[PDB]
RNA sequence: GCUUGAGUCUCGUAGAGGGGGGUAGAAUUCCAGGUGUAGCGGUGAAAUGCGUAGAGAUCUGGAGGAAUACCGGUGGCGAAGGCGGCCCCCUGGACGAAGACUGACGCUCAGGUGCGAAAGCGUGGGGAGCAAACAGGAUUAGAUACCCUGGUAGUCCACGCCGUAAACGAUGUCGACUUGGAGGUUGUGCCCUUGAGGCGUGGCUUCCGGAGCUAACGCGUUAAGUCGACCGCCUGGGGAGUA
C-alpha cells in the first residue's frame, strides 16, 4: 500500500529510467519535492515540475548522457519498517565520494557533501550515484 | 440414429452412425467412472487442439 | 411485485374445466391487485413425446404480475390438480404480451 | 434463443435425435449459445420438443 | 440486499439528508439493518455457510466503523448504538 | 523533401516496439514509418558512408532474398563495393580467415576456366566441376578479391541478416542497414526505417548508395 | 482540515457462488405380464455364475435409488475446500456507467474464531449402480494380487463428529512501477446501428514472448522483473513430523 512513497518515487525513477522513458509523474508532496530539489541541483535528473492544486502532481523530466541514464542506482535506506538517522561524524559517503546521499537534517533536505559542511546530521532518506 | 432409407440400392448408407452414438458416447460410459481425470483428459484435449 | 411466465398444460379428459381454471387463477392474482399482461388458451397441442401415457393435452400460457404468496399458491394449486399434467412458472423482468 | 416457446427457431439448433448442437458448429457466440440451450431445455420440459428421437 | 425504499428510509432517518449517505451513523444502521434481516435467514438454512461469510463481512464492516465514529465523535457514537440498540 | 514516391512503410503486427520513434503509421493493419524522419537518415546515412568511401571505400553490400539477389549484384556490386546477394555462409566475416581459401579454391578453378584443365579430364568431371565453381560463384561473388579489409558493410533487411550484422557488431564494422518497422534495431549503428523487401525502397537507396561511394573525391 | 487511498448510495450485467423446496427425462437393477426358445453371461483362454420353475433376446405395464448425456468450451462462480438437468423461494460476493455522500474510516495480523475434499466415527433412516472387507472361479513357481462370478461396510438423506490431502500455481496478503503480440470471457461510450460491424474504454482469462530475473528449467504487466508494509516458515541426510 502506499504507505511508503519516497521509496516509489525512487523507484518510479529507477524503473522508468530503466525504461528510457522520458519523463515521469506522481502525486506530489513538500518531501517529493525537496529530493527532487538535490536531483537535480545535484544533475541526476533535467528538471522537476509541480502541476496541480488540489491534487499536486511533482514531474521529474530523466536525464540520459551516453547512451546509459544518468542515474545508475537508487536505492531506500531510511524507510518506514526502519528509520535510519546518522550523527555528523558518521555520515555516509556513497561511491568513495562519486554520488551523493540524501540527508534530511534540522535545517532541511540536502545532500551528505552538503550536511556534512553544515556541521551536522540528520535522517538518511536514501542513496544514489 | 434412423434411415428410412427408400427404394432405388441395396448398400446400408448409415454413415449417419459416425456421426454421434456408437464408440462415442458408448466407449466412452463403458468403463473406468473417470471423475477428475476426464479434466486431465480434456486438458489435454485443448493444449492439442491449439495447434 | 414482480412478473412471471406461467404455462400449465391440462389433461384431455378435464379440458373445459380450464376456462373455469383460468377464471380462477386470474380472479385469484386480480384479487390482489396484481395485473395480468397475457393470456392465450393454446387448446389441444400434440406432444413432443408421450406424457403420462397418452398423447395430445391442452395448453395454456399466461404472463402475471402478482406477489411471491399467490404465485406460491398456485404452484400447490397445480400439484392438489391431478387435472394439470405439467406447469412452470418462470422468469419476469417486466411485462410481455403478443408473442407465441 | 430470446425465447424458449420459438420452437421453430429453436428446432435448427438440435440434431435428428435432439440433441444440442455444440457452439463450435453452429458458430454461435458465447452468451447467446447459453440462452439458447436453456429454451430447448426448457421446451424440453413442457414436451414442446423431444429430449429423444426415441417416440 | 434491502430495499431501494427502506434503505431510503433510514438514510433519510440518520444523515443530514437523503444524499447524505456515506455518513458514518448511516451506513451503520443500513448495516445494522442487514444483518438483523438477515439473522431469520440464518435461522432457518444454518447451513448456508457461504451467505454466513457476507454477514460477517456486514459485521466487522459496521464494527470498524463504529470504532471510527467513537474515536471522532464520542457523543455521537453513543447516541447511534442506543438508537440503533446494541453493544448491550 | 521525400524521394521514395511509394515506399511509403510496410509490415503490419509483427512489428518490433524499439521501431516505434521511427513510425507514424497506422494505415489499415500496418504502419506507415514516419517519412519525414527517414530522410534526416540519408544525411548522416550517405554521410558518413562517404565520408569513409573517400577514405576508401570498401563496403558488403549484403542482401539476399531469390527476389533481390540479382538487383544487389548491380551497380551495387559495380564500383568501389563488394556484396553478398544470396545464404550468408555464417562465419564469413568472423571466420574470414577459414573462408579465405574457400576463395582460393574459386579462382584456382575459373582461372583455369578458359585456362588451364578444363575441356580435359572427362565430360563427367566438366559440369560436375562447374557446379563446383556454380555453387561457389553465388555466395562468394562479391567476396572475390577483399582488397581492403571489409570496412563498412550495408545491408538491405536487417534482421533476416541475423548474423551478417551479428558478425560486424562483433568485429567492429560501422554496419549501414535499413531497417522494416518489424526488425530490431540497434544492431545497426546507421539505421534507415522503411520498406526493405520491395522492390523499390531497394534500388532506391541500394542504387542511391552505389551513387556516393562512386563518387567522392574524383 | 483535504480527496486521490477506503467506504456508503443509484440503475443494470454475467455467473455449476451458497441454502431450502418442487420437478423432468435417459439408463440400470428389480417386480408383473405377452411373444419366443436353448442358451446367456464372462475371459487372453477359462471356469465360478445365470437358464427348461423358460433365461438371455424382444414388447408392455409398474416399483425404487442414484447421477444429470447433448449444451460443455485452457468456458463461468467461490476465500480455499469446491460448485453442472429444469423451476420457484431465500441469500453472499464480483463487475460496469453516471454522478452524489463520508473523509485516512487503511494495510497487515502472533494469539483467537470460522470454514475446510475423500476416507473414517455416532443415532436413525435410505440402498438402483458401484465397491474396501469377505466368498467363490482363474493366472502363477508361488498369487493373501492384478482378471472373472458374487458381494458387506461405504458411497445417498437428516442431525452431530473428525480437521486431514501432491488441501498445488508445490509460488502468503496488500499496494505502486516497468516494451510487446494473438486469443477466450464479460460490462460499457461513440459510429449513415443502415454489415453479420467500425473505433474506443473497464473487470477476468489462455497461449506466446522483451527487457529484467534464475543454478538451470523457467518466469515475464495474472512476474519468479523493480520497489515498499506486515505475517508465516527454512538452517545437512537419516532419526522424526517420531518420543
Ligand atoms: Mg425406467
Ligand atoms: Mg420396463
Ligand atoms: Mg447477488
Ligand atoms: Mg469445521
Ligand atoms: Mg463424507
Ligand atoms: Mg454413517
Ligand atoms: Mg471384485
Ligand atoms: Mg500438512
Ligand atoms: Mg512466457
Ligand atoms: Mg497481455
Ligand atoms: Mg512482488
Ligand atoms: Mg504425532
Amino acid at each position: 500500500s502506499m504507505q511508503d512513497p519516497i521509496a516509489d518515487m525512487l523507484t518510479r525513477i529507477r524503473n522508468g529510467q530503466a525504461a528510457n522513458k522520458a519523463a515521469v509523474t506522481m502525486p506530489s508532496s513538500k518531501l517529493k519535492v525537496a529530493i527532487a530539489n538535490v536531483l537535480k541541483e545535484e544533475g541526476f535528473i533535467e528538471d522537476f515540475k509541480v502541476e496541480g492544486d488540489t491534487k499536486p502532481e511533482l514531474e521529474l523530466t530523466l536525464k540520459y548522457f551516453q547512451g546509459k541514464a544518468v542515474v545508475e542506482s537508487i536505492q531506500r535506506v531510511s524507510r518506514p519498517g526502519l528509520r535510519i538517522y546518522k550523527r555528523k561524524d558518521e555520515l555516509p559517503k556513497v561511491m568513495a565520494g562519486l554520488g551523493i546521499a540524501v540527508v534530511s537534517t534540522s535545517k532541511g533536505v540536502m545532500t551528505d557533501r552538503a550536511a556534512r559542511q553544515a556541521g551536522l546530521g540528520g535522517e538518511i532518506i536514501c542513496y544514489v550515484a | 440414429i434412423k434411415v428410412r432409407e427408400n427404394e432405388p440400392f441395396d448398400v446400408a448408407l448409415r454413415r449417419f452412425k459416425r456421426s454421434c452414438e456408437k464408440a462415442g458416447v458408448l466407449a466412452e460410459v463403458r468403463r473406468r467412472e473417470f471423475y477428475e481425470k476426464p479434466t486431465t483428459e480434456r486438458k489435454r484435449a485443448k493444449a492439442s487442439a491449439v495447434k | 411485485m414482480r412478473h412471471y411466465e406461467i404455462v400449465f398444460m391440462v389433461h384431455p379428459d378435464q379440458s373445459e374445466q380450464v376456462p373455469g381454471m383460468i377464471e380462477r387463477y386470474t380472479a385469484a392474482i386480480t384479487g390482489a391487485e396484481g395485473k395480468i399482461h397475457r393470456l392465450e388458451d393454446w387448446g389441444r397441442r400434440q406432444l413432443a413425446y408421450p406424457i403420462n401415457k397418452l398423447h395430445k393435452a391442452h395448453y395454456v400460457l399466461m404472463n402475471v404480475e402478482a406477489p411471491q404468496e399467490v404465485i406460491d399458491e398456485l404452484e400447490t394449486t397445480f400439484r392438489f390438480n391431478d387435472a394439470v399434467i405439467r406447469s412452470m412458472v418462470m422468469r419476469t423482468k417486466h411485462a410481455v404480451t403478443e408473442a407465441s | 434463443e430470446i425465447d424458449y416457446k420459438d420452437i421453430a427457431t429453436l428446432k435448427n439448433y438440435i440434431t435428428e435425435s435432439g440433441k444440442i448442437v455444440p457452439s463450435r458448429i453452429t458458430g454461435t457466440r458465447a452468451k447467446y449459445q447459453r440462452q439458447l440451450a436453456r429454451a430447448i431445455k426448457r421446451a424440453r420440459y413442457l414436451s414442446l420438443l423431444p429430449y429423444t428421437d426415441r417416440h | 440486499s434491502l430495499s431501494t425504499e427502506a434503505t431510503a428510509k433510514i438514510v433519510s432517518e440518520f444523515g443530514r439528508d437523503a444524499n447524505d449517505t456515506g455518513s458514518t451513523e448511516v451506513q451503520v444502521a443500513l448495516l445494522t439493518a442487514q444483518i438483523n434481516h438477515l439473522q431469520g435467514h440464518f435461522a432457518e438454512h444454518k447451513k448456508d455457510h457461504h451467505s454466513r461469510r457476507g454477514l460477517l463481512r456486514m459485521v466487522s464492516q459496521r464494527r470498524k466503523l463504529l470504532d471510527y465514529l467513537k474515536r471522532k465523535d464520542v457523543a455521537r457514537y453513543t447516541q447511534l448504538i442506543e438508537r440503533l440498540g446494541l453493544r448491550r | 523533401m521525400l524521394k521514395a514516391g511509394v515506399h511509403f512503410g510496410h509490415q503490419t503486427r509483427y512489428w518490433n516496439p524499439k521501431m516505434k520513434p521511427f513510425i507514424f503509421g497506422a494505415r489499415n493493419k500496418v504502419h506507415i514509418i514516419n517519412l519525414e524522419k527517414t530522410v534526416p537518415m540519408f544525411n548522416e546515412a550517405l554521410a558518413e558512408l562517404n565520408k569513409i568511401a573517400s577514405r576508401k571505400g570498401k563496403i558488403l553490400f549484403v542482401g539476399t532474398k531469390r527476389a533481390a539477389s540479382e538487383a544487389v549484384k548491380d551497380a551495387a556490386l559495380s564500383c568501389d563495393q563488394f556484396f553478398v546477394n544470396h545464404r550468408w555462409l555464417g562465419g564469413m566475416l568472423t571466420n574470414w580467415k577459414t573462408v579465405r581459401q574457400s576463395i582460393k579454391r574459386l579462382k584456382d578453378l575459373e582461372t583455369q576456366s578458359q585456362d588451364g584443365t578444363f575441356d580435359k579430364l572427362t565430360k563427367k568431371e566438366a559440369l560436375m566441376r562447374t557446379r563446383e565453381l556454380e555453387k561457389l560463384e553465388n555466395s562468394l561473388g562479391g567476396i572475390k578479391d577483399m582488397g581492403g579489409l571489409p570496412d563498412a558493410l550495408f545491408v538491405i533487411d536487417a534482421d533476416h541478416e541475423h548474423i551478417a550484422i551479428k558478425e560486424a557488431n562483433n568485429l567492429g564494422i560501422p554496419v549501414f542497414a535499413i531497417v522494416d518497422t518489424n526488425s530490431d534495431p540497434d544492431g545497426v549503428d546507421f539505421v534507415i526505417p522503411g520498406n526493405d523487401d520491395a522492390i523499390r525502397a531497394v534500388t532506391l537507396y541500394l542504387g542511391a548508395v552505389a551513387a556516393t561511394v562512386r563518387e567522392g573525391r574524383s
